[PDB]
């Protein structure tokens, strides 16, 4: 995450040549998704088919739809409602919307079925269940 | 030559992974072919013991993990595993025409930790699925 957070904020400077609004088409995106592709979070990667899912998040996150007002993170979480990008321009409207997420979280979220906390929530409930028995 | 004709649990296979080459190498060797130049073909029957073409394999035990197969096209399913009834491996003249946009390429995995990669099939998706939901859903085959 540091070295991600380095990385935007070296090309972001380079391009925004000390301005105050960059347009979003010129934002480095290919230098961005690139650099993360191969070198962070990619550098750990020695599977071509989670390689070709890191690269699928990176597609769809970094590219200058991610400005637009319906830009969508996660699409059917429940299979109704979605989660929305926030239309903030500030750092505090972004946590404040981080803070308004709901304790509804699926898997669905990751973009995985929501079957897949199934047998691992029921490990759990079972692991309480004996933990609890333990200790009386 | 009866070798050809039976088919084939790639789980209980020792080596799974040579099987596939084996039969890439049987194919490129009657038609005078480079392993290189053979594509794989996968066509998946609705049950077992059907005609078996020459540069043809049958398989079975694959595992279809959160997907279903029907007529050969791939639809996401909230199911954890669909099992294939009989997986025909047809190794055929490569022609280098890219992807078709409806196509999705699956991990082959031995078993359920997904730690040994066996080998690669193409499948064409069906309606509107976007070939990257099959991606992130973790959509993959299992040799057992």
């Amino acid at each position: 995450l540091r070295s991600a957070c380095d990385t935007v904020d070296t090309w972001l400077d380079d391009t925004a040549k000390g301005r105050q609004n960059i347009s979003p088409d010129k934002i480095p995106w290919s230098a961005l998704k690139t650099l993360m592709a191969q070198s962070i979070y990619g550098g750990r990667v020695d599977n071509e088919f989670d390689q070709r899912l890191l690269n699928t998040f990176l597609e769809r996150l970094f590219t200058t739809r991610s400005f637009d007002s319906e830009f969508k993170l996660a699409c059917k979480v429940d299979g109704h409602k979605d989660i929305q990008m926030p239309d903030g321009i500030r750092r505090e409207e972004f946590v404040q919307w981080v803070e308004l997420l709901p304790d509804t979280q699926t898997p669905s979220w990751l973009g995985l079925p929501n079957n897949a906390e199934r047998v691992l929530l029921t490990t759990q409930g079972v692991d309480m269940i004996s933990k609890m028995l333990k200790m009386q | 030559k009866e070798l050809k004709n039976i088919h084939v649990c790639l789980g209980g296979l020792f080596v799974p992974e040579a099987y596939i080459t084996a039969t890439r190498q049987y194919v490129a060797q009657a038609n005078s072919w480079s392993l290189e130049e053979l594509c794989l073909e996968v066509n998946v029957t609705t049950s077992q013991g059907a005609t078996l073409d020459a540069c043809s394999f049958g398989v079975t035990g694959l595992k279809l993990q959160g997907a279903t197969c029907n007529n050969n096209k791939l639809s996401l399913s909230n199911a954890i595993s669909t099992a294939l009834p009989l997986t025909q491996l047809r190794w055929v003249k490569q022609t280098n025409t890219e992807k078709k946009a409806s196509v999705v390429t699956l991990p082959v995995y031995l078993n359920f930790t997904r730690a040994d990669l066996i080998f690669t099939v193409d499948f064409e998706i069906a309606t509107k699925e976007d070939p990257r939901s099959f991606y992130e859903r973790g959509v993959a085959v299992l040799c057992t």
